[PDB]
């Protein structure tokens, strides 16, 4: 019945900066919205009823403004644990009805990564199949390239990659590049590198290992 | 045949308010907006400025 | 504390009925609406309904003509029965308490843990577990990164702990990435002082709830 | 005013709403307008009454010397004569408009009654007790029309009809 | 000596025999200082900031 217009979908500021989040409505409501907070792959958490109800225990920097059509949630200064997505539910009339929900990030000092290397398991080598993992730690932003050099060559694709979300504490990265191939069990070449170039790193860094 | 009733509500609060008519009614639900109780201590505001 | 925990099968197969079941702690659940609510993936939610034991249930539209909401009060749970599930329908559910009558209307405080419910024709295929070494050929001072790969299973949920909970900081258990046969790879990593390398010992434990598997694995130098 | 009598400490969902009981069983289920519509009058008049006392902040005390005795007692006068008079307006308004919030919610009762009562204006029998014996079968698609105010009485006439005549 | 008069604000002179521990309030009474927003207090007409 109701439908919900959640902007912006996705913010990033830097700690202590005000954010503001708009929610409006396809119906007018006698402030009755409310604002939660969902952490990334945990309960939805609720921040504030009534649009002006801040739940206990939660920190007073979020503040809840409006009624009739037009509401906004507002932090007044972002801190590290606030990462995650906020929606706006909507009680007014059923079906009850959620936004789209924002994203809000942290705009933080750009760091560098730490790299490691995982040779392939002998266990799974007996199965057929092969794969070698690069793993980068605590890095700012997201944006890194990995790449992998086998015998000095520049592999094409077989390379998949996952990104952790942003550390409530530390607010950094983390990634895992994933190289999956067995060919000739990599019996055919033994080199093997990680190509690591972040915005971190004033000149790529590659670690390796042949071999066993 | 089928009955339809029309009620309140009510609960196992023991929130008592006065009213002119009638005083230690208890409510279903209330707000009291007198604070009466401090925690003793000449703290500081935003700033250890107090001296 | 009211705590509401979920329980579903994770596959469901797709023209069956989807039965979920929420368990509640210490209330007594004759005297609150429940609501269902559920997430797409990263996608916004959707209020499913609400349902209650003395009262009149409503759900919404869209899955109102194949919804029924039900409440065990012997064994202190509720349960939805979603019909013709289509692999549409194929998200997180969560179940919530609906509180009582506030000055700010109705409020939902509690909140369930989530469950996937995933609707393929495919199987519970178990997960294969594979130990992540370090590198003895590092610098073996201080940063050491140790870990587990579950590198083939198929309905989602997948659930990782180290030293049974134990080891707590620098943990950085990846999201699953689908592979081209169809199934997940899963990496899992702890940072940890190289020093304690060898006093030490570091065990993944790794439990892939509907193939019902609890495969745990050391890591060694 | 015109209060009832009894409480449906069951009915969790709202300050007033109905019990049906029909063919498909019986249950509580609250009336989301005219609680929404109280609890919006409640809320603007809560927030009237308190804006209304927000004004400007001063250091209360004065001090005068041996040689100021008297403006002293005019100084402690006006603090303590704006004290009780701000009290006084503090309690008074606290003790009437909880008067006036019990009966702003018996007028609610009275008005959802009578609104169900126009509805149902023969095809159903008022008990007395606050609720309506149904002449005719009201399932549950007819009391949702009841609660939402789109009864259909000519729908149920010619049963009702029927059966209140067979009573007599 | 002298004093150079830098900044002009909302401070008070208390009578009160009482110590000093960090807290960070906003309503600071000669007895006590706790946090909250209700509109009216029974506990000192002396106060400082919002109050």
């Amino acid at each position: 019945d109701i439908q919900m217009t959640q902007s912006p979908a996705t913010l990033s500021a830097s700690v202590g900066d005000r954010v503001s989040i708009t929610c409006r409505a396809s119906q007018s409501i006698s402030s009755w919205l409310a604002w939660y907070q969902q952490k990334p792959g945990k309960a939805p958490k609720l921040l504030i009823y009534k649009a002006s109800s801040l739940e206990s225990g939660v920190p007073s920097r979020f503040s809840g403004s409006g009624s009739g059509s037009e509401f906004t949630l507002t932090i007044s200064s972002l801190q590290p644990d606030d990462f995650a997505i906020y929606y706006c539910q909507q009680y007014n009339s059923y079906p009850w009805t959620f936004g789209q929900g924002t994203k809000v990030e942290i705009k933080r000092t750009v760091a560098a990564p730490s790299v490691f290397i995982f040779p392939p398991s002998d266990e799974q080598l007996k199965s057929g199949t092969a794969s070698v993992v690069c793993l980068l730690n605590n890095f700012y932003p997201r944006e890194a390239k990995v790449q992998w050099k086998v015998d000095n060559a520049l592999q094409s694709g077989n390379s998949q990659e996952s990104v952790t979300e942003q550390d409530s504490k530390d607010s950094t990265y983390s990634l895992s590049s994933t190289l999956t191939l067995s060919k000739a069990d990599y019996e055919k070449h033994k080199v093997y590198a990680c190509e690591v170039t972040h915005q971190g790193l004033s000149s790529p860094v590659t670690k390796s290992f042949n071999r066993g | 045949g089928d009955t339809l009733c029309i009620g309140y509500h009510a609960n196992n609060s023991t929130d008592t308010v006065d009213t002119l008519l009638e005083k230690n009614v208890t409510v279903t639900h209330s707000v009291n907006l007198l604070e009466d109780k401090h925690n003793g201590k000449l703290c500081s505001i935003n700033g250890k400025q107090p001296i | 504390q009211v705590q509401l925990q979920e329980s579903g099968p994770g596959l469901v197969k797709p023209s069956e009925t989807l039965s979920l079941t929420c368990s509640v702690s210490g209330a007594s659940i004759s005297s609150y609406y429940w609501i269902w609510i559920r997430q797409p993936a990263g996608k916004g939610l959707e209020w499913i309904g609400r349902f209650y034991t003395s009262g009149s249930p409503n759900y919404n539209p869209s899955l109102r003509s194949r919804v029924t909401m039900s409440v065990d009060t012997s064994k202190n749970q509720f349960s939805l029965k979603l019909t013709s599930v289509t692999a549409a329908d194929t998200a997180v559910y969560y179940c919530a308490r609906e509180e009582h009558i506030t000055f700010g209307g109705v409020i939902v405080r509690y909140w369930g843990q989530g469950t996937l419910v995933t609707v393929s024709s495919a199987s519970t295929k178990g997960p294969s577990v594979f130990p992540l070494a370090p590198s003895s050929k590092s610098t073996s001072g201080g940063t050491a990164a140790l870990g587990c790969l579950v590198k083939d299973y198929f309905p989602e949920p997948v659930t990782v702990s180290w030293n049974s909970g134990a080891l707590t900081s620098g943990v950085h258990t990846f999201p699953a990435v689908l592979q081209s046969s169809g199934l997940y790879s899963l990496s899992s990593v702890v940072t940890v002082p190289s020093s304690s390398l060898g006093t030490q010992t570091y065990i993944c434990n790794v439990n892939h709830k509907p193939s019902n598997t609890k495969v745990d694995k050391r890591v060694e130098p | 005013a015109g209060f009832i009598e009894g409480g449906w400490t069951g009915m969790v969902d709202g300050w007033y709403g109905y019990h049906h009981q029909n063919e498909q069983g019986s249950g509580y289920a609250a009336d989301l307008k005219s609680t929404q519509n109280a609890i919006d009058g409640i809320t603007n008049k809560v927030n009237s009454v308190i804006e209304k006392m927000n004004t400007q902040f001063t250091a209360v005390g004065k001090e005068f010397n041996h040689l100021e005795k008297r403006i002293e007692n005019l100084n402690k006068k006006v603090d303590d004569g704006f004290l009780d008079i701000w009290t006084y307006n503090a309690e008074l308004l606290v003790l009437l408009e909880n008067e006036r919030t019990l009966d702003y919610h018996d007028s609610n009762v009275k008005n959802l009654y009578e609104k169900v009562r126009s509805q149902l204006k023969n095809n159903a029998k008022e008990i007395g007790n606050g609720c309506f014996e149904f002449y005719h079968k009201c399932d549950n698609t007819c009391m949702e029309s009841v609660k939402n105010g789109t009864y259909d009485y000519p729908k149920y006439s010619e049963e009702a009809k029927l059966n209140r005549e067979e009573i007599d | 000596y002298a004093f150079e008069i830098v900044s002009v604000g909302n401070g008070k002179l208390f009578r009160s025999e009482l110590s000093i521990e960090s807290c960070n309030t906003t309503c600071q009474t000669p007895k006590g200082a706790i946090n909250t927003s209700l509109p009216f207090q029974n506990i000192h007409p002396i106060t400082i900031g919002k109050c």
